[PDB]
């Protein structure tokens, strides 16, 4: 039955995206400089998330610290310690009230900033890899036991469970309509899920290794994934196939983080070669280099107004580019 | 006026001083640039190294050149203010260089013998550097305060007019105290620390090279700083030696021997580490 | 002042 | 999608969906009633070839990157060799931990050999 | 078992061709390009 | 106005964090790892999700983490232990059937990209069983190289031949390719493993500090 699916996806293909970009104005050279530099962490910074107001951000380090930074004045607002030293993810609530963290301890911790531990969620058997806020009442998590989950914070119990993957899930991203979300795992496959029903709508298989990053388009109808085979791939939910690919012959390192810009024109990817690359989303050609870190970049974020891009690496420094 | 020399001796001494001043200033400012300019060598470990490099460059820029131009013909050429400044600052540079060497030996001892203890903080390193420079200036202050310039028939001399006493207690006590504070104490400290580190260390060839380096450092320090203090402690035992040209030959010889100790450290740093070799290769 | 034949060495 | 198909006494493993000239390949057996045990592995160019001590001097492994296939030649059989055989790929190129794992996503269904 | 049912349920989708999706991507990229500070 | 209250809260944060830098630098992190058959749980009881053990020797505190709560796959979270001082690898030396899995795990640990600068202290546990098993299998049906081996012990030197053969098999792959390996022999009961870990960590930190002080 898979051969019929492959034949249908071949029959739905008319022409490539790169051949349709003949008559379009190119972006040109993009140069960005480090504006601010945040330096207060001890061990390696592992994840971050930008706020809704595009001013306050949160950073999680591997020594057991979670620090809220002001991007304008470089001021440390809060510095919350952790029960477990090993964490892998953090998220920031859209209303600005709550913050979340998780890691090797198999617990999702939710802190209130109105600073004490407001909620502890404990239902998983593998390490937490990503977490996001739909509202200040429901939370979506992905674990290392091939399961995603949607929880209610007030009851503190799991409401829905998504079990479709064979390898460990590494990243998830919600839609701007807050009704669908995609998840990428360690089986070279990305899946689209609906939060109301709880069933896998569609499955895409394009990569060759573990997928480390995934994020939606601003439109909400496409997404790009980065993996360990030094390639980035853009899929579309309507064409049901691998729409575009971005790769270079001089790179042999994986992709750690993937984000878009405000208009969807640019695509920023952090690599394990101590640098970040800035690709064009339609011409499929490399156009920018951001190199300022002495270790591998591990987390990337783009503001909700498209005014700043913040990177964080294993050199315990978080930097802001404009 | 007897302190005059023919052309050939002056040419020989000028070449023998020009070689060491050129080598000293070039090596020290190149090492300082390598540590301060590559953004990965700026470490708490190397602060004492750049302090020692700056102290040695300041020691070899002023104290050798001005003393040579004063010791060629025994005449002063600059003035009273520069006599005061020359008796104040480069002696403090010499003191800061010696105590920076002692601090480097202290960090090497605590790095090798007690490895599991954490290294000192950045602010403690900066406080130790500041205390070293303040102690050097406070020790070199009484020579520069009492310095004066006097005229004589066909002579202008910058000297140290100490306050008069029937038994000469002030300058005797000061010279004995500064001899104790320069020579005897950090020689004992460096000797004990490097003896313990060499006994512990003795890839065996790199450790033996390190032990040979410390043996060379201690031996050159003692051999190059003995007759300087012997000559400056001389005229309280037999003061009739200071009225001939032989004593200015002795002074020029011991000044070359004392200021020859500046060139050794960049050669050691280029010999041991490969990153410093790449720094010298990129700087040239 | 001390003598017209002294050397006056300096550090 | 990455696909590994086994056949087979010369056992053949055919690969599709990825570039065969970048990954180190493994042959792993599974006895009935026992866990997974590592048998043999071959590097990207075939210069480095290693076996378990129980199969050294008795098995042989080869790879053909022109047709993207992996062959195992096995002779002088014993009753202890009756097992299910899988060809496995360790994940990261240019290097690779979990080829002996209960649920691994980069290995085929295997073939049964009963002596 | 579950994979066969998943493939049978996901086989019946309405796949829009590459041209309409590419044209929609061009329209959304060109329409909102005036609010891109990067 | 409002900027003055932000600067006042900032200076309280950088003070306490500095005190944290006084203690995080004063402790060393070790990663204990092994197999289910290996007696790694008997080791951590003697000095005493994720199990933790704190022990102090020579006024130096060590915090060592016995981790397991996950599946069989370990190629993703093993990147978390990048800044550890040492990896304590425990091997059950009385089971030759499971020894090949231990050797393959040692190879994958030693040749990893993010673990290419972290050294491994190797323990070969359960040797009383090795003596009572060799004196009473034959340790050559699984390895066809024991029949031609010479040693580089109360009544028979065969146990010395077996022990040195196993540690040479472990050391050959270590010396085939920054970081060292320190093998020790340990029994079921032993009250000196903390001293061995202390001395090996002392040697590791001394060899690391010999390079940062520009002495090669």
């Amino acid at each position: 039955l898979k051969n019929q699916i492959r034949d249908a996806r071949k029959a739905c293909a008319d022409a490539t995206l790169s051949q349709i970009t003949n008559n379009i104005d190119p972006v040109g050279r993009i140069q960005m400089r480090t504006r601010r530099t945040l330096r207060g962490h001890l061990a390696k910074i592992y994840a971050m998330h930008w706020g809704t107001d595009s001013r306050l951000l949160v950073s999680a380090s591997q020594d057991g610290k979670l620090i809220i930074w002001d991007s304008y004045t470089t001021n440390k607002v809060h510095a919350i310690p952790l029960r477990s030293s090993w964490v892998m993810t953090c998220a920031y609530a859209p209303s600005g009230n709550y913050v979340a963290c998780g890691g090797l301890d198999n617990i999702c911790s939710i802190y209130n900033l109105k600073v004490r531990v407001s909620r502890e969620l404990a239902g998983h058997t593998g390490y937490l890899s990503c977490c996001r806020f739909l509202d200040d009442n429901q939370i979506v998590t992905s674990s290392g036991d091939t399961t995603c989950a949607l929880w209610d914070i007030e009851t503190g119990q799991q409401t829905t469970t998504f079990t479709g993957h064979t390898g460990d899930v590494m990243s998830l991203s919600l839609a701007p309509d807050t009704r669908l979300f995609v998840s990428g795992a360690c089986d070279a496959s990305a899946k689209l899920w609906d939060v109301r029903e709880g069933m896998c709508r569609q499955t895409f298989t394009g990569h060759e290794s573990d997928i480390n990053a995934i994020c939606f388009f601003p439109n909400g109808n496409a997404f790009a994934t980065g993996s360990d085979d030094a390639t980035c791939r853009l899929f579309d939910l309507r064409a049901d196939q691998e729409l575009m690919t971005y790769s270079h012959d001089n790179i042999i390192c994986g992709i750690t983080s993937v984000s878009f810009s405000k208009s969807g024109r640019l695509l920023l990817a952090g690599y394990d070669d101590f640098n970040c690359n800035v690709w064009d989303a339609l011409k499929a050609d490399r156009a920018g280099v951001l190199a300022g870190h002495d270790n591998r970049v591990s987390c990337l974020g783009v503001t909700d107004d498209g005014m700043a891009v913040a990177t964080g690496s294993w050199d315990s420094f978080l930097k802001i580019w404009n | 006026n007897q302190f005059v020399q023919p052309a050939w001796q002056i040419v020989l001494w000028a070449a023998a001083y020009t070689v060491i001043v050129v080598t000293s200033v070039v090596g020290n400012v190149v090492v300082m640039w390598i540590i301060l300019a590559h953004k990965r060598m700026r470490t708490v470990t190397n602060y004492f190294l750049v302090n020692l490099a700056f102290a040695e460059a300041s020691m070899a820029a002023f104290n050798t050149v001005v003393n040579f131009t004063y010791a060629v013909h025994n005449e002063w050429y600059y003035g009273l203010f520069y006599c005061k400044f020359h008796n104040f600052f480069p002696i403090a540079a010499v003191f800061a260089s010696i105590y920076s060497m002692t601090a480097v030996a202290f960090d090497r001892y605590m790095a090798i013998i007690h490895p599991l203890q954490p290294r000192l903080s950045a602010t403690a390193t900066k406080v130790v550097i500041c205390v070293i420079w303040v102690l050097a200036l406070l020790l070199a202050f009484p020579q520069g305060y009492y310095s004066t310039t006097e005229t004589m028939p066909s002579r202008v001399v910058c000297m140290i007019e100490w306050p008069e006493h029937p038994n000469k207690i002030y300058e005797k006590v000061y010279h004995i105290c500064v001899t104790v504070l320069i020579y005897f104490l950090p020689l004992l400290v460096i000797g004990y620390a490097y003896t313990v580190v060499g006994i512990t260390l003795w890839q065996v060839s790199a450790k033996r090279k390190v032990v040979k380096m410390m043996i060379v450092v201690v031996c050159t320090f003692a051999i190059c700083w003995l007759p300087f203090h012997i000559f400056f402690l001389l005229p309280y035992i037999n003061p009739d030696l200071y009225l001939k040209k032989f004593i200015q030959q002795v002074y020029l010889a011991i000044m070359w021997l004392a200021m020859s100790s500046t060139m050794y450290n960049p050669i050691i740093y280029c010999c041991l580490n490969d990153r410093f070799r790449l720094g010298f290769k990129h700087a040239f | 002042r001390p003598k017209p034949q002294q050397f006056f060495g300096l550090m | 999608q990455v696909q590994l198909q086994e056949s087979g006494l010369r056992l053949s493993c055919a690969a599709s969906g990825f570039t065969f000239s970048n990954y180190k390949m493994n042959w792993v057996r599974q006895a009935p009633g026992k866990g997974l045990e590592w048998v043999s592995d071959i590097s990207q160019s075939g210069a480095s070839i290693s076996y378990t001590g129980s199969v050294k001097g008795r098995f042989t492994i080869s790879r053909d990157n022109a047709k993207n296939t992996l062959y195992l030649q096995m002779n002088s059989l014993k009753p202890e060799d009756t097992a299910v055989y899988y060809c496995a790929r360790c994940p990261a190129p240019f290097t690779c931990f979990d080829v002996t794992s209960t649920t691994y996503a980069y290995r085929g269904q295997g073939t049964q050999v009963t002596v | 078992r579950k994979l066969v049912e998943q493939l049978k349920m996901e086989a019946n989708i309405d796949r829009i061709k590459v041209s309409k999706a590419a044209a929609d991507l061009m329209a959304y990229c060109e329409a909102h390009a005036k609010e891109d500070p990067l | 106005n409002e900027e003055k209250a932000q600067r006042e809260a900032n200076k309280k944060i950088e003070k306490q964090l500095q005190k944290d830098k006084q203690v995080y630098r004063a402790t060393h992190r070790l990663l204990l790892l092994g197999a289910d058959n290996s007696g790694k749980s008997t080791i951590v009881k003697q000095m005493r999700g994720i199990f933790e053990t704190k022990f102090q020797v020579d006024k130096v505190n060590f915090h060592m983490f016995d981790v397991g709560g996950q599946r069989d796959e370990r190629r993703k979270w093993i990147q978390c232990f990048n800044d550890v001082t040492a990896i304590i690898f425990v091997v059950d030396s009385s089971d030759y059937n499971r020894l090949q899995e231990a050797l393959n795990l040692f190879k994958s640990i030693w040749n990893n990209r993010w673990l290419r600068t972290i050294s491994v202290i190797l323990f070969l546990n359960k040797q009383d069983l090795l003596a009572e098993k060799v004196l009473a299998s034959k340790i050559e049906d699984y390895f066809p190289e024991f029949a031609r081996y010479t040693t580089p012990p109360g009544e028979d030197p065969r146990v010395t031949r077996a022990k040195y053969f196993i540690r040479d098999e472990f050391l050959r792959i270590s010396t085939a390719s920054r970081h060292y390996c320190y093998p020790h022999f340990t029994c079921a009961v032993d009250t000196e493993n903390a001293r061995r870990i202390f001395n090996d960590c002392r040697d590791i930190i001394q060899r690391m500090h010999l390079r940062q002080y520009e002495l090669l």
